[PDB]
RNA sequence: AGCCAGGAUGUUGGCUUAGAAGCAGCCAUCAUUUAAAGAAAGCGUAAUAGCUCACUGGUCGAGUCGGCCUGCGCGGAAGAU
RNA sequence: GCGGGGUGGAGCAGCCUGGUAGCUCGUCGGGCUCAUAACCCGAAGGUCGUCGGUUCAAAUCCGGCCCCCGCAACCA
């Protein structure tokens, strides 16, 4: 009975928290001011326009109705536990029970879309670690990372394979690559990606100094290969000419140097090193799939260059969770969350900041 | 009077009952309540026998998915 | 005007006429559905 | 063939959909009013609507339909004095 | 067109001549050290590119297929 109070209450609580997560004042008046925009015989002089609202009254319809049709069934349930803890009725009591489990699973789907909104949250995932300013100290804090994240995903079930592991020479290891794959790891772990200070008397320094040490995590979603796309000939340019340097009769009537072009791109290949028209058109289109490959290619180089300068330097100023073993105090900076049982999160308690950063959105 | 298919609906106590009707069964009636609506309604149907209506309220509900 | 080798009906208003010696298919309801044989 | 009537009801069958009313589909696809009226064959509407049509009645009064085998033809069919 | 190759994680042997996989580094465990390297003592790891054939039996012999190398590609 008190656990079932316990559970409406927090159901309550996580209701009025997607209530002003979303804003549900303002939602419902943006709701408003749209049946009424669509009320307007106006509204539909301009398609695009029409169909925008309506697939705006559509989604904030659900919202709104989802949550006016949940306030009154959470409300509904505490009537329906009262009268059944008042009457005794077991039977009533298990049907509240269902139903309150429906309820819980209904909200619990809201609640994982709003956790996962992200297109790639669902996909398996990498998670990269690198130590930093710490040197030695930095190397066996990131072995330590390493093993608290392996726990945390033992504890949610993911499947985890390392990919690839550096170790440093003295102690700790320089980097790991690890294969996290489960459902919405990728959603589950972004959120840890950033770079983790670590304070504590050193181990290693002869005077056991207290000494600050850095470690990155990286976390990147699991990406299919791409589909190789045949050049579609029709974006092809064929021009067949005379080779220069042509000597003899022959050379000089035959025409087998090759150019294609292809239209889209504009990228041009050449070949005329062989008598036959036929093998240079073959050499040439090879060098041609291969230049739009390596156009793709240097095109995805560009993003992976672009993702390496964006990354945080692993060292003083960045860090978005602090761990300070003196202290006996863990804070994340970004939610100001903060525990006290050190032990607890480096075994793999990191439910509580995920949690709540995934809520903070 | 009424839509029949809110009152189906409202006699089944199911919502949506139309995905997949013949490959799996997801809601059912019976008949004495398919005929106890029927009787209702039966200021604007169109009909005496209140036996045609009832017939003809299994048949939408069958349309809806529901076996009787 | 659909100019091609292969002139049929495309719909039910379409009707089949030949006209100084070439198939034509003329329609009512859709210009284009107009065809010639050639 | 035209031509004149008609060409209904539950019911917009429900879902998924943004909307889905025969006509995006999915998805069932029935019974009722009977002369007959499709949970629609097409056009059409953002959706309806609307337009047909299948079906059926009534006037006119001899053919009409669309396959099979076969003879001869037609298009497809543009080149450099 | 003519030649070569593809074997523990890496580099090389073993093929010829069918029966049997070796060396060096690397990896792992224990030592030494305050600790790491070096060093010392032990271990593990390749069913031989991929299929097929032949054979009692194939890393080995034969034939495809894939990858990599060389050459050759001329008068014209
Ligand atoms: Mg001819
Ligand atoms: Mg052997
Ligand atoms: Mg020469
Ligand atoms: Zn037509």
């Amino acid at each position: 009975i008190n656990p079932v109070n316990n559970r409406i209450q927090d159901l309550t609580e996580r209701s009025d928290v997607l209530r002003g997560y979303l804003d549900y004042d303002a939602k419902k008046e943006r709701l408003e001011e749209v049946n009424a925009e669509l009320e307007q015989p106006d509204v539909w002089n301009e398609p695009e326009r029409a169909q925008a609202l309506g697939k705006e009254r559509s989604s904030l319809e659900a919202v709104v109705d989802t949550l006016d049709q949940m306030k009154q069934g959470l409300e509904d349930v505490s009537g329906l536990l009262e009268l059944a803890v008042e009457a005794d009725d077991e039977e009533t009591f298990n049907e509240a029970v269902a139903e309150l489990d429906a309820l819980e699973e209904k909200l619990a789907q809201l609640e994982f879309r709003r956790m996962f909104s992200g297109e790639y949250d669902s996909a398996d995932c990498y998670l990269d670690i690198q130590a930093g300013s710490g040197g030695t100290e930095a190397q066996d804090w990131a072995s330590m990372l390493e093993r608290m994240y392996l726990r945390w995903a033992e504890s949610r079930g993911f499947k985890t394979e390392i990919i690839k592991e550096s170790e440093g020479e003295v102690a700790g290891i320089k980097s790991v690559t690890i294969k996290i794959s489960g459902d919405y790891a990728y959603g589950w772990l972004r959120t840890e990606t950033g770079v983790h200070r670590l304070v504590r008397k050193s181990p290693f320094d002869s005077g056991g100094r207290r000494h600050t040490s850095f470690s990155s995590a990286f976390v990147y979603p699991e990406v299919d290969d791409d589909i190789d796309i045949e050049i579609n000939p029709a974006d092809l340019r064929i021009d067949v000419y005379r080779t220069s340097g042509a000597g003899g009769q022959h050379v000089n009537r035959t025409e087998s140097a090759v150019r294609i072009t292809h239209i889209p791109t504009g990228i041009v290949t050449q070949c005329q090193n062989d008598r036959s028209q036929h093998k240079n058109k073959d050499q040439a289109m090879k060098q041609m799939k291969a230049k739009l490959y390596e156009l793709e290619m240097q095109k995805k180089n560009a993003e992976k260059q672009a993702m390496e300068d964006n990354k945080s330097d692993i060292g003083w100023g960045s860090q978005i969770r602090s761990y300070v073993l003196d202290d006996s105090r863990i804070k994340d900076l970004r939610t100001g969350v903060e525990t006290r049982n050190t032990q607890a999160v480096l075994d793999g308690s990191l439910d509580q900041f995920i949690e709540a950063s995934l809520k903070a959105g | 009077t009424p839509p029949a298919a809110v009152l189906l609906k409202k006699a089944a106590g199911i919502k949506s009952g139309s995905g997949k009707p013949n490959k799996d069964k997801v809601g059912k009636i019976s008949r004495a309540q398919l005929q106890e609506i029927a009787q209702t309604k039966a200021a604007d149907m169109t009909g005496a026998d209140i036996e045609a209506m009832t017939r003809s309220i299994e048949g939408t509900a069958r349309s809806m998915g529901l076996v009787v | 005007m659909k100019v091609r080798a292969s002139v049929k009906k495309l719909c039910r208003n379409c009707k089949i006429v030949k006209r100084d010696g070439v198939i034509r298919v003329i329609c009512s309801a859709e210009p284009k559905h107009k065809q010639r044989q050639g």
